[PDB]
């Protein structure tokens, strides 16, 4: 399984990822991970239990649950990988990835409704069905809200903090976790889902696909993180109240811990690391 | 201690606010809404966005909604 570059793929694997991803809509089974990062993201609190976000856990969560997502993908065509959007170098509307051949474009400006590309809710093949917002139809507004995506000076400067989390292992922490979720510093990826609107800015954020290329290169920065620091790993590593340690499992599977997805070569390599 | 509680139309629509650990209302229809260790807030239709109030909060979702009903939660 190699995950590649989003702005690498060839038309025919921009198809057979578009038909895939379509297929886990028209089946029903998409739907269900946009319930899941909802409940997560509603469900964890700084000063309470905390799982999938501002957390230690949010990497390995997040790691596992593409992992789901993709091999989801794989069921409906083998040969489908999760590719990645690396949002530094690729940070313009005009970028490949929002062309009408693979996610779309940004919305129109009234009532940012997308009008292009496969999942536009004029195709009748992307239902807006699990939300907040009562609008059924995919929504962004690149760059409305925010008017720059990080930049790879500012990702560099990330990925040079040696402490993978720090006590209180939440949204106040320093340490590369929360520098790279954002809710401390720079921000990398809070900014991102603020970047491109619509429902990528919401509880309900998988309702984007692009949502997933998101992820996987934050994914890819952890796996960066790690090479940069090889003497450095996940903390804390036992016995923290209401955080995940690095051998408790994590909820919603219940069967994995941190440990298990620390090595993301047991499961996919990159296209470069 | 909570943020204290507001009532106002904002761009049209009726914003709540009470603490509960609070509680946001547009139209009536619960908003959740969660706060930080530093004192910022977010909503679920803004959940990477800090804002300083539960009001700015409230604020930020009516924006969001450009004038569509908010569903439960
Ligand atoms: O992660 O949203
Ligand atoms: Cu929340
Ligand atoms: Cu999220």
């Amino acid at each position: 399984t190699v995950r590649k570059n989003q702005a690498t793929l060839t038309a025919d694997e921009k198809r057979r990822f578009v038909a895939a991803v379509l297929e886990l809509k028209r089946s029903g089974r998409y739907d269900e991970f946009v319930r899941t990062h909802n409940e997560f993201i509603m469900s964890d609190t700084d000063s309470g239990e905390r799982t999938g976000h501002r957390s230690p856990s949010f990497l390995p969560w997040h790691r596992r649950f593409l992992l789901d997502f993709e091999q989801a993908l794989q069921s409906v065509d083998s040969s489908v990988t999760l590719p990645y959007w690396d949002w530094s170098a690729d940070r313009t509307v005009r970028a490949s990835l929002w062309a009408p051949d693979f996610l779309g474009g940004t919305g129109r400006s009234t009532d940012g409704r997308v009008m292009d590309g496969p999942f536009a809710a004029s195709t009748g093949n992307w239902p807006i069905n699990v939300r907040v917002d009562s609008r059924t139809y995919l929504r962004r507004s690149l760059g409305g809200s925010v008017a720059e995506l990080p930049t790879r000076a500012e990702v560099e400067s990330v990925l040079a903090i040696s402490a993978y989390d720090l006590p209180p292992y939440n949204s106040a922490s320093e340490g590369f976790r929360n520098h790279l979720e954002g809710w401390r510093g720079v921000n990398l990826h809070n900014r991102v889902h603020v970047w491109v609107g619509g429902q990528m800015a919401t509880g309900v954020s998988p309702n984007d696909p692009v949502f997933w290329l998101h992820h996987a290169y934050v994914d890819k920065l952890w796996a960066e993180w790690q090479r940069r620091h090889p003497d450095s790993a996940y903390v804390p590593t036992g016995g923290t109240p209401d955080v995940v340690d690095l051998n408790e499992t994590m909820k919603p599977w219940n069967t994995v811990r941190p440990a298990d997805l620390l090595d993301h070569t047991a499961y996919y390599t990159f296209d470069a690391l | 201690a909570a943020p204290e509680s507001f009532d106002e139309v904002y761009k049209g629509r009726r914003i709540q606010g009470r603490p509960a650990g609070y509680e946001v209302f547009v139209d009536g229809v619960q908003l959740h809404v969660m706060r930080n260790a530093d004192g910022s807030w977010i909503s679920v239709v803004s959940h990477y966005d800090p804002v300083p109030t539960p009001r700015a909060a409230a604020r930020a979702a009516v924006d969001e909604l450009q004038g569509a009903p908010l569903l439960p939660f």
